[PDB]
């Protein structure tokens, strides 16, 4: 048998988040992806009660964020090991669950608060100008552009969730794959580059 | 309002306390290191 | 005969959500599924009163919402299992049910409450605004400017239903199909490649 | 209003207890042996 | 075995910012970027608690802004090292955490405040013009002109956040690679350009 | 306002002290000095 | 209104009684046993 | 204003003394010489 076993789908490891980012909740967040690689802290769990032991790998993802559940959707990227002279780096397919849930949960941030109230005050001003405008015998142009400014420099901020660098949350190998070493991985690809007819 | 229910159940989220990365991951060693006790 | 019989459609078995997710019930949420897996955790009963102990094994799923029946309906992804030195990991066609009915039954969140209040005073300031320009001898552009960009924004958020991690379900094998493990797979496999003519 | 019935008749639910995945494979654990023994 | 080892994906190593700058934290800013290169202060930490001395190196990278998490995105462009009668010059995919969220935290500058200011008053001009243009028995062109010339000078204009040359920092080696001597990279080069066929 | 919250948590940003580039090099290589002690 | 005929006849529905997919099962054994008997 | 921050930290900015060429060259060539002493 190989040194490393078939690690199950739906397998589930402890982690603590080492590099957090703020999500990118819009969307076309999905595209725009930033980088929350964390750190596994507890042994594998598996099917039927068996746990194999990969502690201190780091696990590389990318993260956008939701508003509607609120919560920053992360894709697993990559998985590195360093066990005694031997090198792992595998590209695996999973997720990270946060209390038993799909993705990490935190707050929704928007940095438009003052370019906001600012286009508001601007239009009030505008509705007080026209209803002086307003004035016949039997401030609205200013207050128009500072508006059309203002809205336009307000819809480039987009809201965002913040997910620290000290929470605990479990990455989940939602596609059963194999572990391998760069050694292990060099063996396979020369003996199929070799083409042994 | 929205018309459906406004709040979530779980009334938790995760925190930040500005922890450096280096902070983490001897947070995160000595956390195993108890658990495999 | 083989080491697991054939389990026949419609059999179902016990289980409890491990992992769970927001649904999100939108239009578009067909398309946009989350990851549910779970963890079976009784016997498969099957037709004519027969039972097989497939206990222990994770079911991986993906799921989405429906805001009409107000419910989170969940397509089985895969199966896996290990059980002596035998590996499974198997795609299979199946469903959950809740308290006997298809689907997996939770409330609809909307997280649009603070936006929406807000676009709302918005124009009710703009209603005031136009009935105070309205004053002829025998806010209003603010408050419209306010309106779309509060608008837009309130449009982002789409309804989730949430399903926690530590509810009862049952999953259903809509499909029958033949349990096996990798060994069985590889077996089946290279014979076909060997194209005994 | 609907016009139609506004309600359903199974007033079931599930909940959301901020559960833990390891929690949950723990009580679905118990949960089985108990209904083996 | 080679020199060096192999860096394991998601290894982070302290370092300081020598080289700072404005990152143009516009909607066109990812394409306009500008080089802020540091300097590793600590061993490159990776995985399994394992640690190599790459430390006075240099990192030149690139980087633009972002207004809604208000920071600096930084993509790693090259590092060097002049180690012994070696030299290291590689092109390497990293990026940058700032206590331990990704990119660098900033504020975010606008030197709009001026013209903004001209361009406001200009059209209030305009509006006490129109109201005493507004007199009927039973300033507003010079106005509207100044306003639309003091805007379109003030769209020009867009925020940045700026970034000092004296912040601590973390440099993440996202994607695993190995370092190379630029000697051993000539003897990889003409080996291969040798086609030992 | 924008209607949901408007501040981080970290409350922590960098700092410009107008450091030249030889001044910040020389700083660098202090730190790493003392680390590595 | 609608002009036609507003009911059914039949005045007969089913029910839900948010019985579980096993307590189903169990129900539908017990009915056969005793139909068979 | 602008609805952001309006002014730069460092506070420092370069100088125009109408130095010619020349005498910026003698200027630099001066000032490697002290460096190098």
């Amino acid at each position: 048998k190989p040194r490393f076993p078939w690690i199950s789908s739906g397998s589930f490891v402890e982690a603590i988040v080492v590099e957090g980012a703020d999500a990118n909740a819009s969307v076309t967040g999905d595209k725009n992806t930033a980088p929350m690689q964390l750190r596994l802290t507890g042994k594998v769990q598996m099917p039927n009660d068996e746990e194999f032991d990969l502690t201190g790998c780091f696990v590389t993802l990318e993260a956008w964020g939701d508003v509607s559940s609120e919560r920053a959707i992360v894709r697993s990227r990559s998985i590195s090991c360093k066990l005694g002279d031997d090198d792992i780096d595998q590209k695996i397919a999973g997720h990270v669950s946060f209390m038993g849930k799909n993705g990490i949960k935190g707050e929704v941030v928007m940095r438009n608060g003052q370019i906001l109230l600012y286009a508001g005050g601007a239009g009030f001003l505008d509705g007080i100008g026209k209803g002086i405008e307003k004035a016949s015998s039997t401030v609205s142009s200013a207050a128009k552009t500072l508006s059309d400014y203002y809205i336009k420099r307000a819809e480039q901020y987009h809201p965002v969730i913040p997910i620290g660098a000290g929470n605990e949350v479990t990455l989940v190998f939602q596609d059963g794959f194999q572990l391998e070493t760069l050694e292990e991985a060099r063996a396979k690809a020369a003996a199929r580059k070799k083409q042994n007819q | 309002c929205a018309g459906v229910k406004s709040s979530f159940d779980c009334d938790a989220t995760t925190s930040d306390t500005c922890m450096t990365m280096t902070k983490a991951n001897q947070l995160a060693r000595d956390k195993a290191a108890k658990q495999a006790g």
